[PDB]
């Protein structure tokens, strides 16, 4: 399935790129027009990126999951960017993962993702 | 002579960190922790022990990072909205250091307190770990300093910020997700938010130099790190076979400095270095109950 | 090595700056400038002028406190309670800075703001005064310095804190005097109480300092701090006359630049130098009104 | 008339030195048994030290006025331990001055002294 992201230092860019399934970083202007999951990063107090929540204003329709990004160390708060994008617009989060992620989180991410294509 | 123009962006991240550092702010006033006696005294002779010694290392890695690490990286930055936000960073530095002598005035006598003290000054170990770290930042004492140093300067920062603290604040975190001391825990988990974010604003700007410098430096600076990662890895097992064998919790410890350690790395823009595992799921308990 | 433990106290009256710091926090998202438009417009243009030429100045001098002055200060005290103050107050330097920022983005366009900062950056009198005072500072840029040379930077910073922000901080306060741009001057006002505290603070460790040099060094730095009174008063009457003959208020910024360098000189436990005179009583009302 | 002060950087003592009217710094066990004239320095925002509220509680009897120094940097705070203080033991405030004070509050601070002595 095609990947949505946004990566602030290079942690969300360096997981997309252990998964090569195809994925593209998004920005002001973007519109997608096929089904897409979203991975995002996690600002402080467990908020979304103002970027992802503009996209998401004009691209909400075809999003079939989020995964965040973020650290443990924001205890309750950790990866709730994810947290906010699934109450807003009803879809699963797909997972949530630390930083660049672990293998695990990767092999996690790729068996979600096809259960949540059926 | 430049001064700070905030209506020009001299970076894409410098605001975003002034703000969230700012949105962050708070003071050990804002958390009572005289409710921790009722678990304090259940613990043994050799937890009490633990857990004050820790603090002590704790205390004085904040203190020197206050003291040493964000004024001398920060003088020779020339990017002034970065320099703001590290300032704000060393300034918070001292507001944790002075939070574990909040904590401390509940579980202590005042000469139990200043015994820990002598202790942390007198320990080698101790003396060692903060001795490397910090001859990264007094190399840049003089007037002009090369871009590997300065950037060798801010490895060893976020070393500290994202790794080196991590031994320490096992124990309190532990407790916590045991809900034991939590009060305490609380303000322990208020510092990680506060460290966690130092960590990745110091290794964006780390990574800035890299990107400036040759390539026989990069060379140079990326060997330089891997030694520095692993000296301090070896000294930590030492730290942690000292303080944690009387209470079993040696390898648990020994575990989290290695997943802190691969977060230091990635706040740099490098490779992980240990071994992949999760977190020691007691101590995220502790990371979460509030 | 030692870190900082408050349940000991290494002098009497850390504490209190340290929690008075704490106390005067504030940040620019507090007070809405956007009201001060309203006066703004009914200045004349030589007014409005003189108004952003030294919201520059202050900025620059703002900007070189928290990023030099209390960083190389701080970095070589070995009192630790005291180094903590220091960070502290640097970080509200920064602060202050960035406060500046908001007051321009309200009465200028981001043109006309950063045709400002490039007017500070080149102005040929601020980087002389600029530079006089850093240059104890960078002085500090060393791994071992003397008490002199430490005491003088002190002297440096409190005729800066308490004194050379004075013939910027006098038209802002002399407008919300009179009623115009009073937004804009509450948060001067905030700024001023900061600075004023930050002055006394470090006259006091200067004084310390003082009272351990022997008989010559004492000559010395007293010789040394009434030259570099008078060298920078001179420099100011230069830079008074320069931003005010515009707007008919050199005598009067004069006036205020004496009355704050004799508070400066008292808060290094040295007589005043300049003629007695009273505030002010439009910039009074300016102090007053919130 | 005897007056009782306390300073914490020296500021107060100065201005006590410029009187040559008898005066004592203020401690914890200190009592004073005549009709005297408090001088006090100011803490933030306006506030009365701690050791003078102390002092204060078990000498206030003899309280005859007060003067505060401090400094107009602190606006409507200016001096206003004296404001505090007046109020609570309902004694004139003497003088308000600023650090060590100039000549002009030196003799005006006598000549309220003496005023008030009548
Ligand atoms: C200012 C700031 C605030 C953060 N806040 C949160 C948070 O509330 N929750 C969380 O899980 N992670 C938080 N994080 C961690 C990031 O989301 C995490 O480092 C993530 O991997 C960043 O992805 P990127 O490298 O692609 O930008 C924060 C990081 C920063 C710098
Ligand atoms: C932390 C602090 C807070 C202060 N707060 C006030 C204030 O609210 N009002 C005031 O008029 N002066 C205030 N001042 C100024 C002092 O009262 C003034 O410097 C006074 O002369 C000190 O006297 P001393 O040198 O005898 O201690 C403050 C000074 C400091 C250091
Ligand atoms: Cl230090
Ligand atoms: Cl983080
Ligand atoms: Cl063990
Ligand atoms: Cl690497
Ligand atoms: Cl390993
Ligand atoms: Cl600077
Ligand atoms: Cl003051
Ligand atoms: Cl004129
Ligand atoms: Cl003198
Ligand atoms: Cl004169
Ligand atoms: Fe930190
Ligand atoms: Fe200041």
């Amino acid at each position: 399935m095609l990947v949505a992201y946004d990566s602030m230092t290079g942690n969300v860019k360096r997981f997309i790129h252990k998964l090569n399934m195809p994925a593209v970083q998004i920005d002001e202007d973007l519109v997608i027009d096929e089904d897409f999951i979203l991975i995002t990063y996690t600002t402080g107090f467990g908020n979304v990126p103002e970027r992802v929540l503009d996209f998401l204003e004009r691209n909400n329709e075809k999003l079939k999951g989020v995964s965040a990004s973020g650290n443990r160390n924001w205890g309750d708060m950790f990866g709730a960017s994810a947290d906010k994008i699934s109450t807003k617009y009803e879809v699963p989060i797909v997972s949530k993962f630390e930083l660049s992620g672990t293998n695990n989180d990767v092999e996690y991410f790729k068996e979600r993702v096809r259960e949540i294509a059926t | 002579m430049r001064a700070v123009n905030w209506n020009k962006k001299e970076d894409d991240f410098s605001l975003m960190f002034w703000k969230q550092n700012i949105a962050q702010f708070w003071t050990e006033e804002e958390i009572a922790v005289s409710s921790d006696k009722n678990t304090w005294v259940q613990l043994s002779k050799e937890e009490q022990i633990a857990y004050k010694r820790v603090l002590g290392g704790l205390t004085l890695l904040d203190t020197k990072q206050g003291g040493e690490g964000m004024p001398l990286v920060l003088v020779h930055l020339e990017n002034l909205q970065a320099k703001s936000v590290l300032a704000f960073m060393g300034a918070m530095e001292e507001v944790h250091a002075k939070s574990y002598s909040h904590i401390f005035t509940t579980l202590a006598t005042e000469e139990e307190i200043d015994d820990i003290f002598d202790w942390v000054d007198n320990h080698p170990l101790l003396e060692k770990k903060a001795g490397i770290i910090t001859s990264y930042y007094r190399r840049l004492l003089k007037p002009e300093v090369t871009k590997k140093e300065l950037y060798m300067a801010m490895v060893a920062s976020v070393f500290l910020e994202s790794y080196l603290f991590y031994s320490g604040f096992f124990y309190p975190l532990y407790l916590a997700g045991q809900g034991k001391l939590t009060a305490s825990g609380e303000i322990i988990n208020l510092i990680i938010r506060d460290e966690s974010i130092h960590g990745v604003f110091v290794g964006i700007l780390a990574q800035q130099i890299f990107a400036e410098l040759s390539a026989e430096e990069q060379q140079e600076v990326q060997k330089e790190t891997q030694e520095l990662l692993m000296e301090l890895y070896e000294i930590e097992m030492a730290y942690t076979e000292e303080i944690y064998t009387s209470i079993g919790l040696v390898e648990d410890v020994n575990r989290f400095v290695r997943y802190n350690a691969n977060k230091g790395l990635m706040n740099l823009g490098l490779e992980p270095k240990f071994e992949e595992e999760e977190i020691n799921p007691i101590v995220l308990n502790g990371l979460r109950t509030d």
